[PDB]
RNA sequence: GUGAAGAGGGAAACAACCCAGACCGCCAGCUAAGGUCCCAAAGUCAUGGUUAAGUGGGAAACGAUGUGGGAAGGCCCAGAC
RNA sequence: GAUGUCGGCUCAUCACAUCCUGGGGCUGAAGUAGGUCCCAAGGGUAUGGCUGUUCGCCAUUUAAAGUGGUACGCGAGCUGG
RNA sequence: GCUGAAAGCAUCUAAGCACGAAACUUGCCCCGAGAUGAGUUCUCCCUGACUCCUUGAGAGUCCUGAAGGAACGUUGAAGAC
């Protein structure tokens, strides 16, 4: 017969909350990326966003090991000629801490619309309140 | 082409093992001091060996 | 300062230090005598 | 190793407060308070402290003698306190203090008000020398250090500032 | 702190008692009516909102004599914000006059500038032009290059070439404040400020400084 | 030997490199090279070490109290450095 | 079964092996002015005479009159010496 | 540079603290919510019936057209349109 493909009108997404105080950066980006994807279902399709709905507390806190703290560069071109910018881990935590998750878990993440429509289902929160209270979010404790 | 090249210097070849310098009749720590100075000239890694009965 | 690739000992009172992953000679002799490995 | 080994004496008059990895001594030149590594082991024996290094980290023992003498320098700071004696060495190089601003003459188009930090305290036995004193002895050299930076010795008459301690190498001028 | 908007009347001269004559911009900084004062509690942001000037009865429209109507102030010709330092503060109704300007000596004059059209590349960029003869063809004013080659094989974002000059939002700084008469509402600033007369300038004190 | 005249898997892409020679079909299983954190299928596998350099993930003579292992040797509780 | 090839003009843009300004070390650095090395690419970086010349010489300036890559940049942008 | 051991000393560093440039992040000016992550704050407007059913975030008829906009005209120190 046909294997089993799961529907985008029938499938459930549930919302997870995770504090992301003291976790290594990349190592909790993978297990974020994977739940978002829905690679942790048995109903996980390639071409069906299955994933889960994540909420990331604490933001700034995120920890990474060695020096890469001080020595981490995150480059990005303007588009205007010259116009390569960069700024170090600790200088883009200063200022904006949640863009360094969203990195992060948008580098793991499938390039593509579905891609793109995985990363909208996660809320990184620099602080610790999350508006989030309607979807009674679920510790995950990951 | 055109023929080959016409001869410019001569080289030596140098295999590993080889005593290239040999020096008699000086203290030990000067012969150490002349050798590193005369290696410093060459480009082969070099070491510093003794005579020995066999 | 002299910036040079090899840095050693030149005299009885330079002391080889290393700062930042790099190895300094500090003299408090004679003030020539500070190099640096680059 | 031998200094991490050496112990501290605590003198008489004097409380030392252990929370975690900070260390506190109140004596009688005033309070002083320092977070150890968490490589540091501080025990007690209430008359000669000792240090050794914990379990499960690399150095340990550099961490326990540098815990050791940061902590010798404190009590000293606290019982007797530290005090360092600058002069000024060249033509018409003044001082002045005015409770905590040290005010430097140094041949600036500008007078020199130089702020001291919280507990340290200056005074001009001369007009051409300042005395420094106080419980720490970090801040009292790194004020030493911001006072003598305004105008290091120069190295042909060593005018300028300098410590007591220091044997300023000069060199003539040269001839021809 | 906030500032105030005037109408660029024109440009006149001052004689000064020592034989000095100071070109300066007449500017009608009337009344400025406080519509509105935004504070971070509703708004994350401290500021306020001032009109000037008088609108036609049947040209304001229902929603805006609604908002002018609920601070109780006579439409003005438009609304424009100041953002407030922290010792300031307004209250919604207050007529803030160009008195303000009594003792600020230098202010910066923000207004539309002239629109010269579609203006080229010599207009626009000061680009110099190409021999008038010497044999040139049909290039008497062009950009001339506009790229490298093939590499980059691209033209550049930024690069300078014809467009619309002008007819935008242009702030000359550090302009000295001649005379305040508060008593004509008039604001007298030592220099041109941009626009035509009639624009409208927002006119902040200094912020240089 | 391969390509030419050989597809397929790996080396990111990469005729000629490694594995392997496509008769056709299958929504069946086991493997080679190469791999198993996410992109991206498979070990956030187990045991014991090493590295602290983002080395790994370009490069030499030469330099250096980085650190780890080894075999010696010199001076030492007439207490040595 | 055609990728226009020197120089000039207009327009630039990047590298740093920096010419100036900015911060330093050493000096056979008294001071002014230097020599040399380290960090630094934000901005600036001549006008003329000769020659088709980039180049070079010369006159006179300037804080300086940088070295290079860009099809020895730039002819569906100009010229044609 | 201070304090400071590893290495009883010494040492700007291995923890800890300080200073430090036109480079970097801001501060100055302009654009900027198509920032599909499409934000916020004011204000204004519209609160009538009735069928059919394929009962759906359904289709349709009658009555009703609001705030506002657009169109047209006179035009502008706005403008190729
Ligand atoms: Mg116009
Ligand atoms: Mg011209
Ligand atoms: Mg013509
Ligand atoms: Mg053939
Ligand atoms: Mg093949
Ligand atoms: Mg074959
Ligand atoms: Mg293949
Ligand atoms: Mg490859
Ligand atoms: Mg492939
Ligand atoms: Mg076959
Ligand atoms: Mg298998
Ligand atoms: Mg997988
Ligand atoms: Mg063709
Ligand atoms: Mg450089
Ligand atoms: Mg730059
Ligand atoms: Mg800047
Ligand atoms: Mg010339
Ligand atoms: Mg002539
Ligand atoms: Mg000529
Ligand atoms: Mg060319
Ligand atoms: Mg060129
Ligand atoms: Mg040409
Ligand atoms: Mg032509
Ligand atoms: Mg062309
Ligand atoms: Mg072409
Ligand atoms: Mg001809
Ligand atoms: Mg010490
Ligand atoms: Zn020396």
């Amino acid at each position: 017969m046909k294997t089993f493909t799961a529907k985008p009108e029938t499938v459930k997404r549930d919302w997870y909350v995770v504090d992301a105080t003291g976790k290594t950066l990349g190592r909790l980006a993978t297990e974020l990326a994977r739940r978002l994807r829905g690679k942790h279902k048995a109903e996980y399709t390639p071409h069906v966003d299955t994933g889960d709905y994540i909420i990331v507390l604490n933001a700034d806190k995120v920890a990474v090991t060695g020096n890469k703290r001080t020595d981490k560069v995150y480059y990005h071109h303007t588009g205007h000629i010259g116009g390569i910018k960069q700024a170090t881990f600790e200088e883009m935590i200063a200022r904006r801490p949640e863009r360094v998750i969203e990195i992060a878990v948008k580098g793991m993440l499938p390039k593509g619309p579905l891609g793109r429509a995985m990363f909208r289902k996660l809320k990184v929160y620099a602080g610790n309140e999350h508006n989030h209270a309607a979807q009674q979010p679920q510790v995950l404790d990951i | 082409g055109k023929g080959k090249g016409n001869v410019e210097y001569w080289v030596a070849l140098i295999q590993p093992g080889k005593v290239l310098y040999e020096m008699d009749g000086v203290p030990e720590e000067l012969a150490r001091e002349a050798f590193k100075l005369a290696a410093a000239k060459l480009p082969i890694k070099t070491t510093f060996v003794t005579k020995t009965v066999m | 300062m002299k910036v040079r690739a090899s840095v050693k000992k030149l005299c009885r009172n330079c002391k080889i230090v290393k700062r930042d992953g790099v190895i300094r000679v500090i003299c408090s002799a004679e003030p020539k005598h500070k190099q640096r490995q680059g | 190793s031998r200094v991490a080994k050496a112990p501290v004496v605590v003198p008489a008059g004097v409380d030392v407060k252990i929370n975690g990895q900070v260390i506190t001594i109140k004596g009688k030149n005033g309070e002083l308070t320092r977070t150890l590594n968490d490589a540091v082991e501080v025990k007690h024996a209430d008359n000669t402290l000792t240090f050794g290094p914990r379990d499960g980290y690399a150095d340990g023992w550099a961490q326990a003698g540098t815990a050791r003498a940061l902590l010798n320098s404190m009590v000293i700071g606290v019982t007797e306190g530290f005090t360092k004696k600058l002069q000024l060495v060249g033509v018409g190089y003044r001082a002045a203090v005015k409770g905590n601003v040290i005010n430097l003459s140094l041949g600036f188009s500008h007078p020199v008000d130089h702020q001291l930090p919280a507990g340290i305290t200056a005074e001009c036995p001369t007009q051409t020398e300042i005395v420094l004193k106080g419980a720490d002895k970090q801040v009292i050299g790194q004020v030493a250090a911001d006072l003598r930076a305004y105008r290091r010795p120069e190295p042909y008459k060593g005018k300028g500032v300098r410590y007591a301690d220091e044997v300023v190498r000069t060199k003539e001028a040269k001839k021809k | 702190m906030i500032g105030l908007v005037g109408k660029k009347v024109g440009m006149t001269r001052i004689f000064t008692e020592d034989g000095v004559s100071i070109p300066v911009t007449v500017i009608e900084v009337e009344a400025n009516r406080v519509t509105q004062v935004k504070d971070l509690a509703n708004d994350g942001y401290r500021a306020i909102q001032v009109t000037t000037g008088a609108k036609k009865a049947n040209r304001v429209t229902k929603p805006e004599a609604g908002h002018f109507a609920k601070a109780g102030v006579e439409a003005g010709r438009g609304l424009w914000e100041f953002r407030l330092a922290e010792g300031e503060e307004f209250t919604v109704g207050q007529s803030i006059s160009v008195e303000l300007f009594a003792d600020v000596k230098k202010v910066d004059v923000t207004g539309t500038s002239k629109g010269k059209g579609f203006a080229g590349t010599v207009k626009r960029w000061n680009f110099r032009t190409q021999d008038a003869t010497h044999g040139n063809s049909l290039s008497h004013r062009v950009p001339g290059s506009i790229g490298q080659n093939q590499t980059p094989g691209k033209v550049f974002k930024g690069k300078k070439m014809a467009g619309q000059m002008g007819n935008e939002r242009v702030t000359v700084q550090s302009l000295d404040v001649v005379r305040v008469d508060a008593e004509r509402n008039l604001l007298l600033v030592k220099g041109a400020v941009p626009g035509a007369t009639g624009s409208d300038l927002i006119v902040k004190p200094a912020v240089k400084a």
